[PDB]
């Protein structure tokens, strides 16, 4: 009752919605006289819509997919129709930081219950380009030349919508049922590496890099590509993803990231060196112009003299050889992933971990215009 | 004005349900202002051994329940599809525009008090003008009921 003059501030956000709501139903008159056309009964049908009300369990539940801090997403049948959506799980407090192209997942519209937000998506049926490396390290070259492309188109897409991802991953990425390749986005999922750590029987380097795979995450995040402006300062730009397709590309060819440590902060320390840092292995079989690329990502994000100033000019790479860069997105995949439903989570390691240091423990619509 | 007035090509019904449902939801964010701190009249329920009398305002909790009972309802509100309504909301929907008028009124007898310090008022009067020109409208509400709101009224 200190408060209650929020029921005035709101309330004429209130009498403010619904004024331009209805000269926006004035978007009738539309009135095409190019037809010469009926008469003939009415043309003219408007339900409406609604802003109606909604829930969680509106939703079932099929199968848990995979996990992040702030949440898990999810693969879910909605009740009330019968669908299947692509459900993410994230946190109200405490967590902090108080569209349209064919690259990214589609959240549609969201929801939320008393300390989770719900975002609801295009499901993806073909797990990501984490548990792929997985499955077959990829046995690659021109497997990866589809991958990457695919890859700069929906990163060249985003940048043009004034974006920087900042984060580019394998688990990042998401396979379609063509097999195709779309990213999704971020979330907006947040956190940082900083400041700095202090301290102070293998048989082979192949072998000692596989005491990788740790724990599955439910911790995380590692870095898989962090370009080395990011720790430190405020910085970036574009320039910042590129360098996550050399850390990216650069995996799916040798086997591991190029930094990878060991320990989550012997990355910074390798990535804040490169230059003495990076090294391709010796097991052979690189070409001088993949291996020429990587480095050109991989370097220094420097801009004076130099440009990149890039986005394009990395599909003048002889790397590509073709395609058109045009007919790409109908093309046959590496791997079209086989599906034995609607429902198939095959593609997905459904595991078990189920650990949320949150719970203590125990709708709208006011949307604009209508889709589909 | 022009507001209220069912728009062109829209089902009454859906034009009404959001209509009540908006309504219902601001109201309560009023006497949220008011929140606890708590002639004639008219006292309802009945039969059911119920309608007997003194509420002394202060009741208004089990009262806007009902709506809240009644607009949540699966099929009384069918928000669902394209599923239709009885229409025989027309009826119900005259009992909770009419039982919503009760708090519109007790916050007008009684506690209009408290408002003006507030410098809140021409929302609650805008708002309260907002109610009936829409319910008069659509005749959603005898004349008779309006009584106690006739002399308050008619200052157009
Ligand atoms: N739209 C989707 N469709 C299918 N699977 C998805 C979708 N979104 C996320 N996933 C899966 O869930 C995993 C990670 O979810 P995510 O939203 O990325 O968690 P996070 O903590 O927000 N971000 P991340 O650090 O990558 O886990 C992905 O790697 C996929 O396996």
């Amino acid at each position: 009752y200190q408060s209650s003059v929020k029921y005035a501030i709101e309330r004429n956000e209130r009498r403010v919605e619904l004024e331009t709501e209805l000269t926006s139903h004035n978007w009738s008159e539309e009135r095409k006289s190019r037809q010469l056309s009926s008469l003939g009964k009415k043309e003219s049908q408007f339900l409406r819509l609604r802003r109606t009300r909604l829930s969680l369990e509106d939703f079932h539940t099929v199968k848990v997919i995979g996990k992040g801090a702030f949440g898990e997403v999810r693969l879910v049948q909605k009740k009330d129709t019968g669908k299947i959506y692509a459900m993410k799980t994230l946190l109200k407090s405490e967590m902090y930081k108080k569209s349209d192209s064919p690259w990214v997942v589609s959240l549609y519209y969201s929801f939320q219950d008393a300390q989770y937000l719900y975002l609801i998506m295009e499901f993806l049926p073909g797990g990501d380009l984490m548990t792929m490396l997985i499955r077959w390290q990829l046995f690659t070259e021109d497997v990866t030349r589809f991958y990457m492309a695919e890859c700069i188109l929906a990163i060249e897409t985003i940048h043009k919508l004034g974006f920087i991802h900042r984060a580019i991953k394998p688990d990042n990425i998401l396979i379609d049922i063509r097999g195709h390749i779309k990213l999704s986005d971020f979330g907006l999922s947040t956190g940082f590496h900083k400041t700095h750590d202090s301290n102070y029987n293998r048989q082979q380097i192949q072998t000692w890099r596989k005491s990788r795979r740790l724990m599955a995450y439910s911790t995380v995040g590692t870095p898989d590509y962090i370009a080395p402006e990011i720790f430190l300062y405020q910085g970036y730009g574009q320039e910042c993803d590129w360098w996550s397709l050399g850390a990216i590309m650069y995996e799916c060819l040798i086997g591991w990231p190029p930094f990878c440590s060991e320990t989550p902060q012997e990355t910074y320390r390798k990535i804040m060196n490169f230059e003495q840092t990076l090294q391709f292995p010796d097991d052979i079989h690189i070409s001088y112009e993949a291996e020429d690329l990587i480095r050109r990502l991989l370097t220094h994000a420097d801009q004076r003299l130099g440009r990149h100033g890039g986005a394009d000019e990395i599909k003048s790479h002889p790397f590509f050889r073709g395609v058109d860069w045009n007919t790409i997105r109908q093309v046959e995949a590496p791997y079209i992933p086989k599906l034995s439903s609607i429902t198939d989570t095959r593609f997905f390691p459904t595991d078990e971990l189920e650990n949320v240091p949150d719970s203590p423990a125990m709708i709208g619509y006011t949307y604009s215009r209508f889709d589909y | 004005k022009t507001i209220v007035q069912l728009p062109k090509y829209v089902d009454l019904g859906e034009w009404i349900a959001l209509n009540v449902f908006e309504f219902f939801t601001n109201l309560n964010q009023f006497y949220g202002v008011v929140a606890e701190y708590v002639h004639t009249d008219y006292l309802w329920l009945d039969a059911n051994n119920r309608q007997v009398s003194l509420p002394a305002s202060q009741y208004i909790d089990l009262a806007l329940t009902w709506i809240n009972n009644k607009v949540n309802d699966k099929n009384l509100f069918p928000t669902k599809n394209g599923l239709p309504f009885p229409q025989q909301f027309s009826r119900d929907v005259q009992r909770i525009m009419v039982q919503m008028f009760r708090i519109f009124a007790h916050i007008y007898h009684h506690h209009f008090d408290k408002i003006v310090h507030l410098s809140l008022e021409a929302h609650w009067n805008s708002f309260f003008s907002h109610f009936i020109s829409f319910a008069k409208e659509f005749k959603i509400i005898d004349r008779k009921e309006m009584a106690p709101l006739l002399p308050l009224i008619e200052s157009f």
